[PDB]
């Protein structure tokens, strides 16, 4: 069994910031890439960010590239996302997911293997 | 998977190789030849690495052998030659008190030697061992030195010690030495507790026959090592797990005199003996030796049969250098009779002879004169292993002391080390491609 | 942190992170034996560095190339090669093909340098 | 222009423009002494070139890295270091931290090289 | 393909495809003579590699710089140099000008390194 549980916050006013934190268990955290994917309440899924297994490399969608920071702590087995300058268009459920990248010596993925419960982030 | 070749430099792999090793460490060895030793014991254990060893195909033995012979010759080359002393000797019986076992062993010889000046002669009296002289018929002489009919006799340089000191054989960069840290290691085949060292622990170039002195002990049990235990022509190296202390002595108090035999030359000889003349001997504790051989036969039965009788016997014959236990003690060369140790079926005093003119190896055409050492000599040494030979002769195997091939002496040590060449390059499939 | 060759018994993946640990250990009458040993150490180092230069891998320890793996040199997947094998076992497994691979790497660089030159000749 | 060590007494910001002058003069029984002298010069050269390779600085005389400067190693400002100090004074001032810096440089390249591999492994 | 010097009589263009063939054959009292031969071969190799490094051409067999060609060195067009001519004839022609070109290559790389350092210092 693999679990990903988001412990992030809720409502923040426009222009503020919110940090999300995903607790991962049931697998070796340092062996997988991690990402954040969001779904607006009435829309489909949207990929937001991707971080490598070691944490050295991060990738973002252009719409958040200068606003969101993705980081990992492989000693605590946690994934964090710090979202700055939140906009009304960022209201969505944010899902923590395992997969999306392989560190060169692993077989290819380019898909997401595990999804978390999902935190609901809203902007006034 | 659309995999691509990725080149890795610094890959932890190696291949078996033979290269030239250098040594590290008033003496034959480590004068200027060896590099100062790095005091840090930088030994790295290699977990999960199994390495195949073969102590009888180890080129470190051949290099150690050649290095010891070369250093020996370099040490003796710049020394006084005794060719002016190849004259007939007038020898009579020694007039001191001679014990029953010393009758005819030592003779009081006189000769006309050269002096500092070419046109002068001097009459010199000295005591020579019977082994160092042979009968000759001449006018006013009886004997001549044993080697003057074969090769020039070179006198060892005085104050240059023959004491063995540890020598570390160290690999050049790009190579590594692997050590087998395996208790009860067979000496051949796979070794699982392999570790990497820069160089060896410091191996003493101890020269001996039959009994291995001042070596390394087995970690737990006596280890029987042989290239092919079935083939009786091979020697068996027995590494003991406990030392047997052997106390060897020459009780006579020698008074040593010297003469000049040319400009800047000097010859050393025994002038006289203070006290009674007694035979040199070695004392091996009887109880310890009996337990040691009990352990050796216990180990031999694993290869020769649980219900076989093992017999020990003395050497079969041949030259003194291989039929007796040869060793250096105090600078003197002892040739001890080991028939008192290997005479059995499953305090011991071994008489010893002293020989001043010796041939250090089987090679013929070189000889060295060991100068006498003033005073009384007593050495305490550890017997750490045996060299045994199995009788060709059916049940009841018979074992005898082995010979003096020297490689055996330098296989008791260096059986746990292998030299490997590092191959820093390697390739492997990855998902990584250029651009 | 395991020291020179400490990763020799580790998997290829784990061992790939210790290349610098041992790379530094390739450079560092009786005078002739030691002097020849030093010269040989230099010659082996330089032959390996020259070979990396020929392949376009100079100055790098993990060099990616444009030569595909043909699945005949070894048909093991990346999981088995990197997580369930050591470098000694891999070196033995593809020893018979290393000269083929090296030749292809040389040819690949020869084409790449010409391509770079041609790209650099465009205004 | 100034000579082999002509800039030795000049400030760091001036002497840094003569790096090729010093670099070109690092390579160039009595035979044993002469050969040991030549082999030692070669060994020292290769040790420095290997060390530059480990850091990802091969083929460069001025190599910029990603290691941040620690104010505990030297608290002088950049203008004071490059305009009012020579390289000999700096070498003395930073001697006790040189090996620390070298270790970090090695670690930096080890992370960077793996990161480059992962960037190259994206399709 | 053609051997160690098989391209020696071929035109400059054709011989530019065999650079690895010649490059891979540069590294490979009787003891003193053998050691002097090995040390001299190593020193020549290292001096040429150092010189390429100074020019910014480390790790390459074909390297393009920013030094313009001066018609006073040779006014022959490309169809007279890369075809209808061998490298031996070219070396005979570019003899008196080799040190001038090398000096310009060194100066050009020094400027390139300073410019790269300044560009990389921009935040
Ligand atoms: C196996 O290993 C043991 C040692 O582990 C060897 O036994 C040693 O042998 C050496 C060489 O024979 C002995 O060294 C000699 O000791 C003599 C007595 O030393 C005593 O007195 C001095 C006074 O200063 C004390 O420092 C010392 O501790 C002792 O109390 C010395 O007189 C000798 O020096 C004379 O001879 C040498 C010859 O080389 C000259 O250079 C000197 O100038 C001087 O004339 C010498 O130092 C050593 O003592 C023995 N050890 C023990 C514990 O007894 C075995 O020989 C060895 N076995 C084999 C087969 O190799
Ligand atoms: C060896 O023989 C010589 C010659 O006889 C002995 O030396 C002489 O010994 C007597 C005493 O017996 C002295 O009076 C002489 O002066 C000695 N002569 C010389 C030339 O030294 C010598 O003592 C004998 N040695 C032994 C051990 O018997
Ligand atoms: C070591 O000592 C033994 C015992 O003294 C010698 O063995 C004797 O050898 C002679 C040879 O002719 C035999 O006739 C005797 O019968 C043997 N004695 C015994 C008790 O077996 C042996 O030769 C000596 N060896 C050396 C090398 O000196
Ligand atoms: C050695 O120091 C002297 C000064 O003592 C340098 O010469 C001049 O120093 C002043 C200091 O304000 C500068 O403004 C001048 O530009 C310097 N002269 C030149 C020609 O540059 C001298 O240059 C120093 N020597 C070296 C080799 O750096
Ligand atoms: C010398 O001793 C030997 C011992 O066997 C004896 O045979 C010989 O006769 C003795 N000679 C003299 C002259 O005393
Ligand atoms: C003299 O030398 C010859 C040849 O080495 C040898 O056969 C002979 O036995 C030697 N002489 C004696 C008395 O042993
Ligand atoms: C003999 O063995 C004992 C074992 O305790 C050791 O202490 C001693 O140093 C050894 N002696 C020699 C000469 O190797
Ligand atoms: C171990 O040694 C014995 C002799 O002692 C030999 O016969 C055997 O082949 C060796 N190798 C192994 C793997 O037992
Ligand atoms: C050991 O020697 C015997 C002699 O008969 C031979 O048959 C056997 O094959 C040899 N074994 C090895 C391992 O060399
Ligand atoms: C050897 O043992 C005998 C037993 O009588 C003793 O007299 C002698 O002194 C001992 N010698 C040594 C060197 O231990
Ligand atoms: C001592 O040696 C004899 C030799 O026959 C043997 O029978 C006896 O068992 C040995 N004793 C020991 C090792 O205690
Ligand atoms: C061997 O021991 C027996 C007594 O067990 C003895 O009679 C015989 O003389 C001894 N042999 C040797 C060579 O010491
Ligand atoms: C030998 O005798 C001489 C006589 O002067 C004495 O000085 C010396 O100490 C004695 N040596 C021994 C080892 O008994
Ligand atoms: C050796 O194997 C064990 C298997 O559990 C592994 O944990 C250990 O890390 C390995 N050693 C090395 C040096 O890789
Ligand atoms: C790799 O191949 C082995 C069989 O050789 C197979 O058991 C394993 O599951 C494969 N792994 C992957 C990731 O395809
Ligand atoms: C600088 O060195 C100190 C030494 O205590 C260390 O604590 C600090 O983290 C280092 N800072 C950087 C930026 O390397
Ligand atoms: C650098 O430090 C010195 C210390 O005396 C100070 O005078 C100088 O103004 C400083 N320069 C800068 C640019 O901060
Ligand atoms: C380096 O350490 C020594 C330790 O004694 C100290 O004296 C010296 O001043 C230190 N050097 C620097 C440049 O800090
Ligand atoms: C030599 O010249 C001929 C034309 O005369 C040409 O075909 C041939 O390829 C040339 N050889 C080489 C090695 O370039
Ligand atoms: C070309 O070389 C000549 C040599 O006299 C020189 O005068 C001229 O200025 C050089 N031209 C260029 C563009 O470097
Ligand atoms: C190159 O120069 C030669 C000089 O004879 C001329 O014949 C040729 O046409 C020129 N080539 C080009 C491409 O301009
Ligand atoms: C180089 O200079 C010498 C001076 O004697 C001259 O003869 C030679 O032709 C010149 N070389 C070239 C290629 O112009």
């Amino acid at each position: 069994e693999v679990q990903l549980v988001e412990t992030g916050g809720g409502l923040v006013q426009p222009g503020g910031s919110l940090k999300l934190s995903c607790r991962a268990s049931g697998y070796t955290f340092s062996s997988f890439a991690m990402s954040w994917v969001r779904q607006a309440p009435g829309k489909g899924l949207e990929w937001v960010s991707l971080i490598n297994d070691r944490g050295g490399l991060t990738f973002y969608v252009d719409s958040v590239k200068g606003r969101f920071t993705i980081s990992r702590d492989n000693s605590k087995n946690t994934l964090s996302l710090q979202m700055h300058s939140l906009r009304d268009g960022d209201t969505a459920v944010y899902y923590c997911a395992t997969g999306g990248m392989s560190s060169a010596l692993q077989s290819s993925k380019y898909y997401f293997d595990f999804w978390g419960q999902g935190a609901l982030v809203t902007v006034s | 998977e659309n995999l691509w070749v990725t080149v890795y430099y610094g890959v932890p792999v190696w291949k078996d190789a033979e290269t030239t090793l250098f040594c590290a460490s008033h003496n034959v060895w480590a004068t200027h030849a060896c590099v100062s030793t790095d005091p840090n014991p930088q030994e790295i254990h290699l977990e999960n690495v199994t390495e195949e060893f073969n102590m009888w195909k180890n080129n470190m033995v051949e290099q150690m052998h050649e290095d010891i012979i070369s250093l020996w010759d370099q040490s003796l080359k710049p020394c006084v030659k005794l060719t002016p002393l190849c004259v007939g000797l007038q020898c009579t019986n020694v007039t001191n008190n001679i014990t029953d076992d010393m009758r005819g062993e030592l003779k009081n010889c006189s000769f006309n030697a050269t002096t500092e000046l070419r046109n002068k002669r001097q009459k010199v009296y000295s005591l020579f061992y019977r082994l160092d002289i042979v009968p000759m018929v001449d006018l006013w002489t009886n004997y001549r030195l044993i080697s003057c009919n074969t090769s020039a006799i070179t006198q060892a340089c005085p104050k240059v010690s023959f004491e063995p000191i540890p020598i570390h054989y160290c690999a050049p960069a790009g190579f590594a030495i692997l050590k087998c840290k395996d208790k009860k290691f067979n000496g051949t085949g796979p070794c699982q507790n392999v570790s990497t060292v820069q160089c060896t622990h410091g191996i003493k170039p101890v020269v001996s026959t039959q009994l291995l002195l001042n070596g390394s002990l087995a970690e737990e049990e006596v280890i029987i090592r042989s290239e092919n235990i079935t083939n009786n022509a091979k020697n068996i190296l027995v590494q003991l797990n406990t030392s047997v202390q052997i106390n060897c002595t020459r009780p006579n108090n020698n008074t040593v005199k010297s003469i000049r035999i040319g400009p800047g030359q000097a010859f050393y000889y025994t002038g006289d003996i203070i006290g009674d003349i007694r035979q040199a001997h070695c004392n091996v504790s009887k109880a310890t030796w009996n337990e040691t051989l009990g352990k050796v036969v216990k180990q031999l039965r694993k290869h020769f049969g649980n219900n076989t009788i093992i017999r020990f016997a003395q050497s079969s014959g041949g030259d003194l250098e291989v039929t007796t236990h040869s060793f250096n003690c105090g600078g003197e060369f002892f040739y001890c009779n080991t028939s008192g140790l290997f005479n059995s079926t499953w305090s011991i005093t071994l008489p010893c002879r002293i020989k001043q003119i010796i041939n250090m190896w089987q090679r013929i055409g070189q000889a060295m004169y060991a100068p006498p050492i003033q005073g009384v000599i007593r050495c305490v040494s550890n017997i750490t292993g045996l060299i045994l030979t199995r009788d060709g002769g059916s049940t009841t195997e018979t074992f005898r002391p082995g010979g003096g091939d020297m490689r055996d002496n330098w296989r008791s040590e260096l059986y746990k080390y292998k030299v490997v060449k590092i191959e820093p390059l390697g390739v492997a499939p990855t998902r990584c491609k250029r651009r | 942190s395991l020291g020179f060759l400490g990763a020799a018994g580790s998997t290829m993946g784990a061992a790939s992170m210790t290349l610098t640990v041992q790379a530094r250990n390739l450079l560092s009458h009786w005078g002739i034996k030691q002097l020849q040993a030093r010269v040989l150490a230099v010659e082996h180092y330089l032959r390996d560095q020259q070979l990396l230069g020929i392949w376009g891998c100079s100055g790098k320890l993990i060099c990616c190339t444009n030569v595909p793996w043909n699945s005949s040199w070894s048909n093991r997947n990346l999981s088995e090669i990197w997580d369930n094998m050591t470098w000694l076992q891999w070196d033995k497994e593809i020893s018979n093909y290393t000269q083929i691979i090296y030749g292809l790497l040389e040819e690949s660089q020869n084409q790449q340098e010409k391509n770079e030159q041609d790209l650099l000749a465009l205004d």
